[PDB]
């Protein structure tokens, strides 16, 4: 069979792989304890009520799923690993005590841990130095889970004790639940991460075109300085005014945009310090329309510019899409430099760029030489793209 | 010619210049025939090894910057059969694709153990609680009274 | 095996930090009092260099470094041919009286190349070159003294004092200019500033200086830049991180400016820009430093940096080879093996923090493997008329590190592999090129004192008298690094310049590794 | 290096020598600035536990520290 | 108007051997009994200004008497 003692002799690198790839899933789930264990887990299991046996099997798999060695090294290593290894530790409310949860990729509650036994195995137990023993800043609060009778009673809980200052980030997505969070970010000084969802919510708090100060209601002052990274889903157009900026939010340096319609990058206004962007499973992009400047500085037809271009990258070639390059004989050197700038207006920060599950493209893709020779243009996915242009 | 490397075992196996091309650490050494001592691999293992790299020398594999991709990726079927020859045996296989730098053969080794984890009866999970001994006796005993009030 | 083991591996980079970065090279102490400041006729020795260079001698000198040294003065104006025009011009007026700033300039340039040349010259080539009997008949160490007696050392040092002197008499405070950066990268790979550690590092706080007058941010030329000046934007970018480089090779405790202010690579200076052949260089440079500022912290670094450098360890390797190598260009061969050594480097440093602070499988084996291609590199190119490329000071510090720390692992933790490389480890310090000098000579006796370190350590048996085991081994060892941390201390030195008060069983055995070892040496 | 270098420069910027020659004096002041910091003093107190002389040391360290920050904004 | 300078490095002539000999010639001007007043000078008039840097100068009336005994040597 299978002896745990035998996998702990593995080294902690082969392990950290290992347990990689089962992605956290532990359970494995796709009379007496349906009558009474089964109604607590009720909510979490209401969907999977097809199946008594399954409910069954995961009700004999919870009697003792939290108190399983091999899950508690799990978490060992994901606090060694400041928690990148599954995802998302959260706060939850249930039978009144506000335990901790973990949830997969079937949105459904697999493992509980209250606050003060979590802190006895994944900290003290990995910690073999004194660096920040409370700095476990892994976990996060969710709001859409919560019934709002139940975020102004965990609040409150949180009001009166330290929790509040462990949250490393909110979940958001006329609702009371969400005015109520509106005035404790202050208290959070280790939050960063602010991720929304829909596409009413994101005008709201976020977005600054049509933005109205209202006390109260949106994010205040102190608490932008705070936020690094914003994360969004679930939209259909990111422009719905027309305009979309995070000039305001001064310390953004990586966004991340998934399951949004369209994406036009024109409208898009970024700040001084944006650095990275990355989108997933977006369905129509517009890039930064970058060719007709090229096209008045070279004074040449687009036709006869089709002439121009000319067919390391064996390390990372992929077939969906081809790579050209400006041809340098036809091209004067000063005139190829005022090229380059031309292309680095519209790229004025960026660091990072990600592609990865799109559809069509409207225009021709033109980046910088310097990104994409540092393997840093990751076009993934993408067999409907068919040439990109490297200047 | 072609590159021959020897094992911890002292066996030499030529092989050619290309399927050396899977395994990244040789990169690093004909940077300028040429041998290669690998002493943790024993010579029964590293056959395996060299067996594996032949049959997908021709099939492309991810690139290493996706991190979805490849965690999707289903195990091949034929890879299923000559990875399945013994639980500690595939440890040791494991461990030899880490030295050689193939992460193909890692990535496909792993999946194997990977689902073992699901693979275990509920039953198994009552037994495997004692054996660590991670828990303290009193704490050790206290787990056990409310099982029996659920029960 | 030992119990505390993997604590008295931590030690070991306390250790490595003082006694072989610090303490062979970056220190250098001399009593101002004793020492007599140099004063009017005192270059005259200097003056005798001046005429010793003949019209024909030095343009084969030229010759041989735009031939065999191309990779080396990239840090300097690019071509070679636009330097003949100037060396031309430095021989048109050398009766003339009236100098001027601009013209002094240019003549401390070309005396810099000519001591970085004559330092990776060949003894051979220098034989028929030079002649050696007019020279000691003025002064001179040892009556007869032959081209390997050590001779190529110290023509070296005088040629580079020269170069200093020049610039002296331009009074380059008053009048700042780029030609004092470029001048001083150019000395750079000569072994000077390890002789001089104070003077050098006072020397690049001048270069940082002038550098920074510039107010040049971004080195990409725009839309509105004039055709002229786009050149000398793109060409100061090429002088920015080679002088970021050589700034961080000189880092210390006497160097309080540093220059490289670059973000790592990460995933708030400027960065990630441009990729020309300067700038690879820097990025393997930057790697370095990931890893080396966690030598004095306490602190172990996260396993994310131990991990992300290994992956942008492997993409640079793709990239040195994909360079195109051709056997009839020196130039292109010598450049190859300058990255080639630079990433093996780094892939010893990288799984060494593997071993001491994690303790992973399978990385023992990998130090093991990386330093027996570093052996690989000095032994292959001096079989094939490379002989002068091993004169570069980056393999110095790789084989100071490799040495120390194998040894020091040998003398605790025995093991057939270990024993072995050492052996040929040793036989490749007395193969190496004789124009180190002194730095050559203290690296014998540093592996040498740890070598019968070993046959004290299991001559006195061990004594425990608590769960922290004791034993003189140890106490000699902690000792050493405070020696060299006192004299490191300028604290005192404020009691000499300011005020009339002066600069502030088990011993049996301790007292006698201290009276017959005494690396004290350094101050010499 | 010595201190006795940044004790003379500060006895030239009590006269007019600096507005002469802007260049020479920046360039004098960067190397003040740079054998001062060779020291390395975080906290100019006096200290019990130290040397009377060395404490005392410390004393007149720290108004050499202030005129020199004084300079280096009269100087910006 | 005060941080500004134009040079020219081409009309600027270097600095040469034998060119010192002014910066030689101020010093012999001076005299052993000339500078003594000098110094008797400073002890009421320049107050709060050398004190800052320097301290007192009755330990610099040794150094004086030394420096004008250590022109003779020619060892330094």
């Amino acid at each position: 069979s299978f002896n745990p003692v035998r996998f702990l002799e593995l080294p902690i690198d082969i392990r950290k792989e290992v347990y990689f790839h089962l992605d956290g899933n532990f359970c494995g789930a796709h009379k007496k304890l349906l009558r009474y264990m089964y109604p607590v887990f009720a909510t979490y299991l209401n969907i999977f009520e097809y199946s008594p046996q399954l409910i069954e099997k995961w009700l004999e798999y919870a009697f003792w799923l939290r108190y399983d060695c091999l899950v508690l090294d799990c978490f060992k290593v994901n606090h060694l690993y400041d928690g990148t290894l599954i995802d998302a530790l959260e706060w939850t409310y249930l039978d009144n005590e506000l335990r901790l949860a973990y949830f997969n990729k079937a949105s459904m509650l697999e493992v509980w841990y209250t606050f003060k036994e979590y802190k006895k195995w994944v900290i003290d137990s990995v910690a073999f130095d004194e660096l920040d023993l409370l700095n476990v800043s892994n976990i996060q609060f969710n709001i859409d889970n919560l019934t709002p009778q139940l975020v102004d009673k965990c609040l409150s809980i949180l009001e009166q004790k330290d929790l509040f200052a462990t949250i490393g980030e909110v979940q958001f997505g006329t609702s009371i639940s969400v005015i109520r969070t509106i005035r404790s970010m202050e208290s959070m000084k280790s939050l960063r991460k602010i991720t929304v969802r829909g596409e009413k919510l994101y005008e709201l708090l976020i977005n600054f075109h049509g933005f109205r100060d209202n006390p109260g209601k949106t994010i205040s002052y102190i608490v932008k300085r705070r936020i690094n990274e914003i994360r969004l889903s679930r939209m259909n157009q990111i422009s719905r005014t027309g305009l979309a900026d995070f000039t305001r939010w001064d310390n953004l340096q990586k966004l991340v945009l998934s399951r949004v319609a369209y994406i036009d990058l024109n409208s898009i206004v970024f700040p001084k310090n944006f650095k990275s962007l990355t989108m997933k499973r977006v369905s129509k992009i517009k890039w930064w329309n970058i060719e007709e400047n090229i096209l008045k500085e070279l004074k040449v037809d687009k036709r006869t510019f089709k002439s121009l271009y000319i067919k390391f990258t064996k390390f990372f070639n992929l077939r969906h899409t081809r790579i050209k390059e400006l041809d340098k004989s036809e091209i004067n050197q000063i005139t190829y430099l005022r090229c380059q700038a031309i292309v680095w207006l519209s790229f004025r920060t960026l660091n990072h760029i990600k592609l990865q599950n799109v559809s069509e493209v409207f225009n021709n893709i033109i980046v910088p030489r310097a990104l994409f020779d540092s393997k840093r243009v990751e076009i993934y996915r993408c067999e409907k793209i068919s040439q990109v242009l490297v200047i | 010619s072609n590159v021959v490397l020897v094992s911890g075992e002292g066996e030499r196996f030529t092989v050619d210049k290309k399927i050396a091309e899977r395994s990244l650490l040789l990169k690093n050494y004909l940077n300028d025939e040429i041998v290669m001592p690998v002493p943790n691999v024993r010579s029964s293992v590293l056959q395996k090894v060299i067996e594996w790299a032949e049959h997908h020398r021709d099939s492309n594999f991810p690139d290493e910057d996706d991190d979805d991709s490849r965690k999707s990726a289903p195990v091949d079927s034929w890879d299923r059969e000559f990875l399945k020859v013994d639980q500690e045996m595939l440890y040791e296989i494991i461990l030899a694709a880490n030295y050689l730098n193939i992460k193909p053969l890692l990535d496909a080794g792993c999946k194997v153990v990977a689902e073992m984890i699901r693979g275990r009866s509920p039953e198994e999970i009552r037994r495997t609680f004692n054996i660590v001994n991670d828990f303290t006796p009193e704490e050790e005993a206290a787990i056990r009274r409310e099982n029996e009030w659920a029960e | 095996s030992k119990e505390y083991l993997p604590d008295l591996l931590l030690f070991w980079q306390n250790y490595e930090y003082w006694i072989t970065n610090i303490g062979l090279y970056k220190t250098k102490q001399r009593d101002l009092t004793r020492t007599p400041a140099n004063l009017d006729t005192d270059t005259e020795e200097c003056m005798f260099w001046m005429n010793y260079l003949q019209k024909d001698q030095s343009f084969q000198l030229m010759n041989f470094a735009m031939e065999n040294l191309g990779a080396l003065y990239f840090g300097s104006i690019g071509d070679i041919s636009e330097l003949y025009l100037r060396v031309e011009q430095y021989w048109d007026r050398r009766a003339d009286k009236n100098h001027s700033v601009d013209g002094k300039y240019w003549d401390a340039l070309i005396w810099s190349v000519f001591t970085m040349c004559i330092y990776y010259m060949p003894v051979e080539k220098l034989a028929e070159i030079f002649s050696v009997y007019p020279l000691h008949e003025y002064l001179g160490s040892n009556k007869r003294l032959n081209w390997e007696d050590g001779m190529q050392l110290v023509m070296c040092q005088n040629f580079a004092r020269c170069s200093l002197f020049q610039l002296k008499q331009c009074d380059f405070m008053a009048h700042p200019d780029i030609r004092l950066v470029q001048a001083y990268l150019i000395l750079a790979t000569t072994t000077f500033p390890y002789d001089e550690p104070l003077l050098a590092n006072s020397l690049l706080t001048q270069c940082i200086h002038t550098f920074k007058n510039f107010h040049v941010d971004d080195f990409r030329p725009l839309l509105n830049d004039d055709p002229v000046e786009s050149i000398a934007k793109v060409t100061l970018g090429r002088i920015f991180y080679r002088l970021c480089g050589c700034d961080y090779l000189q880092s210390g405790p006497r160097k309080p400016i540093a220059l490289h202010t670059e973000v790592s690579s990460l995933l708030v200076d400027v960065y990630r820009e441009e990729n020309s052949t300067e700038v690879l260089y820097w990025k393997i440079i930057s790697l370095d430093r990931d890893l080396d500022q966690y030598l004095n912290k306490s602190s172990k670094p996260p396993l994310k940096t131990l991990d992300a450098i290994r992956r942008e360890l492997d993409i640079f390797q793709y990239k040195v080879d994909s360079l195109e190598e051709d056997f009839r260009s020196n130039n292109s061969r010598f450049q190859k093996f300058i990255a080639l050594f630079q990433i093996s480097t780094v892939s010893w440093k990288l799984f060494k923090m593997y071993l001491i602070y994690y303790d992973t499988a399978d990385s023992l084996l990998k130090v093991i493997h990386y330093s027996k291609v570093i052996i690989s590199l000095i032994v292959n190119n001096f079989h094939a008329k490379s002989e002068f490329f091993n004169r570069h000071p980056m393999v110095m510090q790789t084989i100071t590190r490799v040495v120390s720390f194998i040894s020091f692992y040998q003398i605790f933790v025995e093991s057939a592999a270990v024993k072995q490389l050492l052996v040929d480890l040793t036989e490749l310090t007395a193969n190496l090129p004789t124009i180190f000098g002194s730095k050559l000579d203290k690296l014998v006796y540093l592996t040498e004192r740890l070598s019968k370190l070993k046959l004290l350590w299991d001559k006195v048996q061990l004594l425990d008298s608590g769960d922290s085991f004791y034993h003189p081994v140890f106490k000699i060892l902690q000792n050493d690094i405070k020696i060299i941390e006192l004299k490191n201390d300028e604290m005192f030195s404020l009691i000499k310049g300011l005020g009339s008060l002066v600069p502030l069983d088990f011993r049996t055995i301790v007292e006698e590794f201290q009276s017959e070892y005494n690396i004290s040496d350094i101050l010499s």
